[PDB]
């Protein structure tokens, strides 16, 4: 399928006042690996980080595009965009195309940085929303971080206890999974500070 | 007098003045004369004289289908504006039917074309006369169209420069049109086509073309070549 | 087919039809607006040339959205045009973004479309002005807007006749930390100082924005608030 | 009907367009605004108008992007007006979508030069086509890019552009030109260069102890990059300083107009 | 998905399901499938999620534009109309499968729209893949006139057919009572799938996942 | 800057000229035309005078049927307002096509006043020199009972409701006198008959000849009928010997 | 001034000159009548030639839009070929829309529309000719009259043009309910005839059409011999 | 002026804007035509700004086929636009029939280009006023060595000997005398090198003016270097 031919897998979970949103590094063509240092990860603002998983090209000309729009929206309105009204700007660009479908699929994660609270959203290829209160995930590996993640998250968690049961998730669903892997990266997002880490895969 | 500048406006005595211009045009252009028999109908049109060695040659008289055609007087890129305009109804018409166009069709068509072009901010009249000779199963036809878009049915009729003398001569003579022949016919409109020309300028081939159409005969031009046996034997005899 | 600018330069420099635009939109009857710490109440004066007008069906005290309103003075059919495209705006961003339209980008919405209509072919300026009133993610906001496009963001300010005095008399009574009831008040009064007759709730039409909507007072409401200046 | 059309992008008998030049004299009306192009930023600083006491201030956050004088057309690109203020919101629009697509093609900030020439054309466009008026504002635009640096331009209700090293526009603009060709040098810090921004205006606004209440300054400068994050695009080089358009609060922008104004005693208490 | 509709004594009950699968996989346990239209009518949505809700906020924006135009409350037939004419333009391409319920000032009024735009007005109506099994239990339990908490349970039960007969449907009941008055959307009306045996809760301590580069940034 | 009255442009004191002279067009042709509601009806009655014995009186009206529950009076330049009728039918069925429902009154006055502003800011086109006077009955809510509804759409895009209103050639005097009758008894509480009797006593005063039925044409919606329709003449009839005391 | 050079203005007082001076343009045209007598309606209108040599029936004023209708011009004669060939477009519509003959006040109605929209608009003028509609459709005998403003009135006898004035004091002695159109032909030529000048129109014509149920209903010219020679 | 529109007719018939152009054609250079039955002959006057201006970069005379040449009169720069048209119609008649263009044609389609002027946009876009240039079309087809004259009302008008320009009544006036029906093709050459003479301010050499030829029996054109026209001069 489209969706599948350059692999990737992100995922978001939702701490107290905080989330961790971790994404792959492999980027290839269906079976061969083009780069083994390819995050999908996009900052938008201190609150709003969010990843793209699909055909890479999709990927890009959606990130650049979304870009612009939350360009514009800064320049227009003096204010960062919050993480519901992103989310609901993606939904309308990915319906817009609603029968000529780009083929990424979302993952967002925002905080208050005045109240704390954490918002999670993953569209799919047409913006089909969903926002649940422990974690999303799209790629590859979706299945096997549902599972991972179902396993091991628990409501009140830590930003460090937070990051490890992600890390291990994402390293156990790329484990199994041929178009996903090659280390991960990962960025802790809490109230008061952003935090960018590595984390060490198989080369497989 | 300003209400003559625009197609749109009206005089206060109710009238248009721009198609009143149109028509000044038309009165400018050269003599013509349209001549209907009992199976024919005969144009002459007065085109202009060589300056002693220099011979000028423009297109008057138009072929529009098998059985009809026609002859302009005014604007030259009118008529042939209108000239287009009819032989493509002509041939879409021939083309669904497989025959020729009925005249009396034909002249309200060129009626509502006239129309058109005399009610649009962004339009301007044909300053350009056209007399229709033409054949169908209702016999000769002879039609005279005005920029006005007045199309009317002539039994004869002339126009252009010095024409009223054309016309004042044809109303002795129309009433036995029906009778004369062929032959009779020509000499009638070349004698009305000579009773505008000027006082030194005497009919004769070099400056006289001479259409005819009929029952079995497709509309015809008659020019240098072909008018002789028309021409070269002809005089006005007061 | 009138393609061609109605508005164009003078040897001043002046944009007169602007101008003349500005003078049609300060003939309407007095509106005002006064801001206040925890709200914004507009009042507009519902003068209906008779007594068989019912006064129920003329309104100058609109509804953009659930949390923005305006009103106006000039002409009411020019406004209604406006009034119509700031509601279709409003409802344009909710299905975009989610959330209720701020006030400044409303305003900026409104402020586009009287540019246009000073500048494009074929068309004259607005005679209206707008006070647009609400509430968005940073607070109270009361602005006005003039046929040139330009938009100022008030504390307290009228428009229509007699709006200079209206605007002398609020200059002396606004209080910085005025708060919501005390505004309606101040607006009453002053709309009652330039009042030419005895103000009903059949009279006057007055919405008082309350910290998540605009709702427009009710007859029984605005007599509640009458009685008691 | 055509009777009434005023033929705005028409010649006259001497080859000058009238809409163009009532525009200019109607931006001669308009506040004054003076750019200052230093070596290591610009300056603008230009006269509003006079705070009326029923005036509020739209509680905007973040309070850099748009003034009551000054706009930001992009991270690197800033903009000041002079004229028709509602003219001018859809200029600066057209600019912030222009610079916008630039980046979005190449990935790149879109040099200061490009953008100030893409909206002359813009304006160029309404004086000989469409038959409507022109946009009656004059710009002052400021930016950074990589290919010169710190730059300075002027745009006419024309289309025609220009690059200053100082310049100025509004009210009184040709003894603002006259000011700042006596005192003007490229050896010239910021700080000294918005010292002879304040200078220049508080002497055409003619005020002794200059008014904060009537003044905005704005400054296109370099920063060091605060979000690099080289993880999430390890291939990326990221710069080290950023540049940044800043607008000066009350607080900020009196200690310079203390220098400014002790200058002004310092230079004329010795002329006796 | 299950979606189901009953006319009672007064009023309109709409019943839903909260499961949402990503193509034979649960992706949301609690997505809520009863949408907002007007204070007085609602309208529960089965399909394309993405299409329904795209349809029944662009209708719920027209219909509070024509609020604001007329004045006056919407009516049910404006809000059938609107969604029956959207979805017909698009030959069915727009696949949601609508239940619309609300009271107007002629009464109470429940009807449901295909995806190819036809509309069907009846008492009780069901939609979605557990429709059948649902509506099974309403053909064998409603009755003209029902108080409130008969209509409200009839509709649960009904619900709960789709959700234990269906493998698209689960995890909760959300019920929505629709008057003249007042229009009341309970969430946890039933929870008869409950959180049993709790996880193990194994502890991983920070540190246990090597790291190669870090890099903090405060705000 | 020489003619600024033959476009829609600003005057210098703010006016629009071209506007003023449509209003100018109701008048001229010497009309009159009263509408008053009562407590559960409309009336509207218009003058229907036929100068030339050789006009057809039944063909010629001021009284048109926009919808079945909504009719329309016309007054003023009698072609402008034909158009506007077809405008007003377009501006309903297309409604109806649209939300499945028959059209407000209210709304629909609102959309007429809608597009007569059009023709005040763009400059090509010429303002319709008519008055219209929709009359209906209105669906109220939380009881669902029907009320009489008047709503006057001006040249300029004025659009307002009235419990009486009277439009046309000398209608200050009307005006008048219906806001005279109104100083002493209540219009809203007052029934068909007597509202009947203050309209026509309204329009024979503002013209003071004593009309006959075959001179005026009266349409209404009543609360039982929601339907528009015209008044027979018998009825009018009775009506102004009723008035004649 | 240039408050009557376009349509599009209103004057002081609230006119639209353009169409009155169109007005004045047919109110100079050859004279035209029209009865309709219960059980039909005839039109007669005079026809003034500029020549002796044109063919007979040249610039027919009178023109069948349908079976059962047919207009009859007074004014300038392009301008009504134009309002009948949207006649016509009309007519046929309804035949083939609603598959009915279209009924003489609809058609009357949609030629005062059309009429009008040429009188609101700056960039076109009103029609210089008053369009007389004589139709024999399921509402009965209609005959309607089109004025250049675009308004549209029925009549039972009606009179068009220069000679307007006596004309339509000869139809006021006619009774118009015992009146047949048999009977009606002739009265009209007749008023026609009488009410001419002869001394400034050298070559006029009479050209009379009718829609009755001699002719079942069909809108045709008159028989050759049944007019009267003068 | 704008008072009147570019549509209007005058009293006396005449479209405002056609006259007007047709008075710039005598304020342009003057140009000539002669027809003989040994071919056509193209003469023109190039009337240089300067001395500095390469004389072949302001050709009066251009090919619009290998048997059909043009000479303009009047507005250079819109003479160019007419030129081009004739070319691609030339050469979309001889893509089609595969035979060379008849001089009629060309001329038709030359004056079907120049009449779409008007205002009124609609659907096509017109050109706001007519061409201020006259052509003179000069070729070898079928029916002999044919002249043609173009007007700016779009009136094409077959001509024996035809001059347009400046010096135009004067040429006529040598043309009612001096010519006849069966000149040789250096009778003609030597008629349209002396009428020159007698309507050019300026002295004539063999840069200042510009002649070509189309003959009969070769049916191609010839442009005449300065030496030709010197030969020409010395005879």
């Amino acid at each position: 399928s489209i969706m599948a031919y350059s692999g990737g897998s992100v995922m978001a979970m939702a701490g107290k006042e905080c989330f961790v949103i971790i994404s792959d590094n492999r980027l290839g063509e269906q079976l061969k690996t083009i780069s083994t240092e390819v995050p999908k990860l996009h900052v938008v603002n201190d609150s709003i980080v969010y990843g793209l998983t699909g055909l890479r090209t999709d990927q890009q000309t959606f990130a650049n595009k979304v870009q612009f729009r939350t360009e514009m929206y800064k320049l227009r309105e003096e204010r960062d965009i919050t993480g519901k009204a992103f989310a609901a700007m993606i939904t309308s660009m990915l319906y817009e195309a609603r029968f000529g479908p780009w083929f990424v699929e979302p993952v967002i994660g925002s905080i208050d940085k005045s109240t704390g609270e954490v918002y999670l959203c993953a569209t799919d290829l047409i913006g089909a929303p969903c926002e649940p209160e422990d974690y999303v995930c799209a790629g590859t590996a979706a299945e096997s971080l549902h599972g991972m993640c179902e396993a091991l998250w628990r409501p009140g968690m830590s930003p460090e206890e937070l990051f490890e049961i992600a890390a291990q998730a994402m390293l156990s669903a790329c484990d199994r999974d041929s178009l996903s892997g090659y280390g991960a990266v990962a960025m802790i997002v809490t109230k008061d500070k952003v935090t960018t880490r590595l984390i060490k895969g198989r080369k497989d | 007098n300003e209400y003559d500048s625009d197609i749109t406006t009206w005089s206060p005595t109710g009238r248009l003045f721009q198609i009143e211009y149109a028509n000044e045009a038309v009165n400018n252009g050269s003599a013509t004369v349209g001549v209907k028999g009992k199976n024919f109908v005969v144009l002459a049109a007065l085109k202009r004289s060589p300056v002693a060695e220099l011979s000028s040659y423009q297109e008057k008289v138009f072929e529009i289908d098998e059985h009809v055609g026609m002859s302009i007087s005014g604007l030259v890129a009118d008529g042939r504006v209108l000239a287009r305009y009819l032989r493509t109804e002509c041939m879409n018409y021939r083309y669904m039917y497989s025959n020729g166009m009925p005249m009396n069709q034909m002249a309200d068509m060129i009626g509502e074309k006239h129309q058109r072009h005399i009610q649009c901010s962004g339009k301007r009249p044909f300053g350009v006369g056209l007399l229709l000779a033409g054949y169908d199963r209702q016999g000769p036809h002879l039609y005279q169209t005005v920029p006005s878009g007045d199309v009317y049915d002539y039994k004869a009729t002339a126009m252009g420069v010095r024409s009223q003398a054309s016309r004042t001569y044809l109303e002795r003579h129309f009433e036995h049109f029906s009778d004369c022949t062929l032959d009779e016919l020509v000499t009638h409109a070349l004698k009305a086509l000579a009773s505008a020309t000027s006082e030194g300028i005497e009919l004769n081939v070099k400056n006289t073309t001479i259409a005819i159409v009929g029952k079995d005969t497709p509309f015809t031009i008659f020019e240098e070549e072909s008018a002789r046996k028309y021409l070269d034997g002809f005089k006005m005899r007061p | 087919e009138a393609f061609y600018g109605l508005t164009t330069f003078s040897p001043s420099g002046k944009l007169i039809q602007i101008e003349y635009a500005t003078t049609a939109a300060g003939k309407g009857t007095t509106a005002l607006g006064v801001k206040a710490t925890d709200g914004v109440v507009i009042a507009a004066k519902k003068k209906a040339p008779s007594t068989l007008v019912d006064a129920s069906s003329i309104q100058k005290v609109f509804v953009l959205d659930e949390h923005v309103g305006c009103t106006y003075s000039g002409m009411g059919p020019d406004c209604r045009v406006l009034i119509d495209s700031a509601r279709k705006n409003c409802q344009q961003y909710k299905l975009m973004y989610n959330e209720p339209i701020p006030i400044s980008q409303l305003v900026r919405k409104i402020s586009a479309i009287y540019q246009e209509f000073t500048q494009s072919g074929g068309v004259r300026p607005f005679g209206c002005s707008l006070l647009v009133a609400g509430v968005d993610a940073n607070g109270y906001h009361l602005y006005q807007v003039d046929p040139s496009g330009t938009f100022w963001a008030w504390k307290a300010t009228a428009i229509g006749t007699g709006s200079p005095d209206a605007k002398a008399f609020l200059e002396k009574r606004y209080t910085v930390d005025m708060e919501l009831e005390d505004a309606v008040h101040t607006a009453l009064l002053t709309l009652k100082e330039g009042f030419d007759g005895q103000m009903t709730s059949e009279n006057t039409q007055v919405g008082r924005v309350v910290e998540n909507r605009f709702e427009i007072l009710s007859v029984d409401q605005l007599r509640d608030y009458l009685d008691q200046i | 009907s055509h009777r009434y059309d005023s033929r705005t992008t028409t010649f006259s008998p001497e080859g000058r367009l009238y809409q163009v030049e009532y525009a200019v004299e109607a931006i001669q009306q308009a506040g004054t605004v003076i750019g200052v192009c230093t070596k290591d930023g610009v300056v603008l600083a230009g006269e509003k108008m006079v705070p009326h006491p029923l005036f509020d201030s739209e509680s905007m956050q973040d309070k850099n992007t748009s003034g009551e004088k000054m706009y930001k057309i992009a991270e690197h690109i800033g903009c000041s007006v002079a004229g028709v203020t509602s003219d001018a919101y859809a200029l600066l629009n057209y600019a912030r979508l222009s610079a916008l697509r630039h980046q979005y093609t190449f990935q790149e900030p879109m040099a200061i030069e490009d953008l100030c020439r893409i909206l002359c054309d813009e304006k160029q466009l309404y004086t000989q086509y469409g038959g409507v008026r022109p946009y009656g504002v004059s710009f002052l635009l400021v930016g950074w890019d990589r290919y010169y640096g710190y730059q300075l331009y002027s745009t006419e209700p024309s289309g025609d552009y220009s690059a200053w090293s100082a310049y100025a526009i509004g009210q009184n603009d040709q003894v603002a030109h006259a000011l700042l060709k006596k005192d003007w040098h490229e050896s010239m810090t910021l700080e000294d260069g918005m010292l002879l921004a304040l200078r220049v205006l508080g002497k055409t606004m003619d005020t002794a102890k200059i008014d904060l209440d009537r003044v905005e300054v704005a400054v296109m400068r370099k920063v060091p990059a605060s979000n690099i994050d080289q993880l999430l695009d390890p291939f990326k080089h990221h710069p080290k300083t950023t540049p940044r358009f800043q607008i000066l609060t009350r607080s900020e922008l009196k200690p310079h107009a203390e220098r400014a104004d002790q200058a002004r005693e310092a230079e004329e208490k010795a002329e006796a | 998905t299950t979606i189901v509709g009953v006319v009672y004594r007064d009023g309109v009950v709409l019943g839903a399901d909260t499961r949402a699968t990503e193509g034979s996989i649960v992706a949301d346990k609690r997505c809520r499938k009863i949408h907002y239209m007007a204070p007085n009518i609602m309208c529960c949505g089965a399909g394309t999620s993405a299409d329904t809700e795209a349809v029944t906020n662009m209708v719920s924006s027209h219909l509070a534009l024509h609020r604001l135009e007329t004045g006056k409350q919407s009516r049910v037939l404006e809000a059938l109309t609107l969604l029956k004419r959207h979805l017909y333009r698009y030959q069915g391409h727009v696949s949601a499968a609508l239940v619309l319920g609300g009271v107007d000032v002629e009464g109470p009024f429940l009807a449901t729209i295909a995806p190819h735009g036809s509309t069907d007005r009846l008492p009780f109506v069901t939609m979605g893949s557990g429709s059948i099994a649902a509506m099974a239990q309403l053909e064998a339990a409603y009755k003209d006139n029902m108080t409130c908490e008969e209509a409200k349970e009839l509709v649960a039960s009904a619900i709960r057919k789709g959700i234990f007969n269906d493998p698209y449907s689960g995890t909760q009941v959300d019920v929505c009572v629709i008057t003249k008055d007042k229009t009341e959307l309970t969430i946890g009306y039933d929870k008869p799938n409950e959180r049993m045996y709790p996880r193990q809760e194994v502890l991983l301590p920070p540190g246990t996942t090597p790291v190669l580069k870090e890099e903090i940034r405060q705000l | 800057a020489g003619f600024d009255k033959y476009i829609t442009v600003f005057s210098p004191e703010g006016s629009l000229y071209q506007v003023e002279y449509a209003f100018k067009a109701v008048t001229y042709p010497g009309l009159l035309t009263v509408a008053i509601r009562c407590k559960d009806a409309v009336l509207v009655v218009t003058q229907h005078l036929i100068p030339d014995r050789l006009m057809r009186p039944d063909s010629v009206t001021a009284l048109y049927e926009v919808t079945p529950n909504i009719g329309c009076c016309m007054t003023g330049r009698a072609p402008d307002g034909r158009a506007l009728v077809q405008r007003a039918r377009e501006e309903a069925s297309d409604y109806q096509y649209r939300y499945g429902v028959e059209i407000p009154i209210a709304v629909l006055a609102k959309r007429m006043g809608d597009k007569a502003q059009v023709r005040t800011q763009q400059a090509g086109l010429r303002p319709m020199g008519v008055v219209s006077t929709f009359i209906g009955m209105d669906q109220s809510d939380q009881d669902g009972s029907l009320k009489p509804q008047i709503y006057t759409v001006d040249p300029a895009g004025w659009t307002g409701g009235h419990i009486a209103c009277a439009a046309g050639k000398k209608q200050v005097e009307a005006m008048a006198f219906l806001e005279k009758r109104q100083k002493s008894t209540e219009l809203d509480a007052l029934t068909q008959k007597e509202a009947a009797m203050i309209a026509l006593a309204a329009l024979q005063s503002a013209i003071g000849t004593a009309v006959k039925a075959k001179e005026v044409e009266v349409g209404r919606c009543t609360a039982a009928n929601p339907a528009f329709q015209r008044v027979p003449n018998s009825e009018v009839e009775e009506w102004l010997t009723a008035v004649a005391e | 001034s240039g408050h009557d050079q376009s349509t599009d203005v209103f004057s002081a007082e609230g006119r639209v000159f353009q169409v009155e001076y169109a007005g004045k343009a047919v109110d100079n045209s050859s004279t035209a009548v029209a009865a309709c007598c219960k059980d039909g309606v005839v039109v007669a209108v005079e026809k003034v030639h500029t020549s002796r040599m044109l063919e007979k029936g040249s610039n027919n004023r009178i023109h069948a839009v349908d079976r059962q209708a047919g207009i009859c011009i007074c004014g300038l004669l392009p301008d009504g070929r134009a309002i009948v060939s949207r006649a016509r477009q009309e007519a046929e519509n309804s035949r083939d829309i609603f598959a009915t003959p279209i009924r003489g006040s609809v058609l009357a109605n949609r030629v005062g529309e059309f009429m009008h929209a040429y009188t609101t608009h700056f960039a076109y003028r009103p029609f210089g000719c008053s369009a007389i509609i004589a139709s024999y459709a399921d509402d009965g005998p209609q005959l309607f009259v089109s004025d250049p403003s675009g308004t549209v009135a029925g009549y039972y006898g009606v009179a068009l043009g220069k000679a307007k004035t006596v004309a339509k004091s000869e139809l006021e002695k006619l009774d118009f309910s015992s009146l047949t159109c048999d009977e009606a032909v002739g009265k009209l030529a007749s008023i026609l005839h009488e009410v001419h000048d002869k001394q400034k129109d050298k070559l006029y014509e009479v050209e009379v059409a009718w829609v009755c149920d001699k002719s079942d209903r069909k809108f045709v010219h008159v028989p050759a011999d049944m007019v009267p020679a003068e | 002026e704008y008072d009147r529109g570019v549509n209007t007719f005058s009293p006396e018939g005449r479209i405002f804007q056609i006259e007007y152009a047709v008075e710039a054609i005598k304020l342009g250079s003057t140009s000539l035509g002669i027809r003989t039955p040994e071919g056509v002959v193209l003469a023109a006057e190039k009337r240089v700004p300067s001395t500095l201006v390469v004389p072949s970069s302001m050709s009066k005379i251009m090919e619009v086929d290998s048997h059909i040449a043009a000479v303009m009169s009047g507005m250079v720069a819109d003479a160019r636009i007419l030129v081009e048209h004739a070319r691609v119609e030339s050469q979309n008649h001889r893509f089609t029939y595969n035979e060379p263009m008849s001089v009629e044609s060309c001329t038709l389609a030359t004056c079907d280009l120049s009449i779409q002027f008007g205002e009124s946009g609609g659907r096509r876009k017109l050109m706001s006023r007519p061409f201020g240039v006259s052509l003179l079309i000069a070729g070898v087809d079928e029916k002999g060595p044919q002249l043609w004259q173009t007007d700016p009302s779009g009136t094409h008008t077959r001509y024996d000997a035809q001059a347009i320009g400046g010096g135009a009544e004067a040429a006529q006036s040598v043309f009612t005398e001096r010519y006849h029906r069966n000149m040789t093709l250096e009778e003609g050459e030597t008629l349209a090198v002396d009428i020159l003479k007698q309507v050019m301010e300026d002295q004539l050499s063999p840069e200042n003016i510009e002649v070509a030829v189309v003959r009969a029996d070769d049916g191609k054109l010839h442009m005449y270097t300065p030496t030709e026209i010197k030969a020409i001069m010395s005879r």
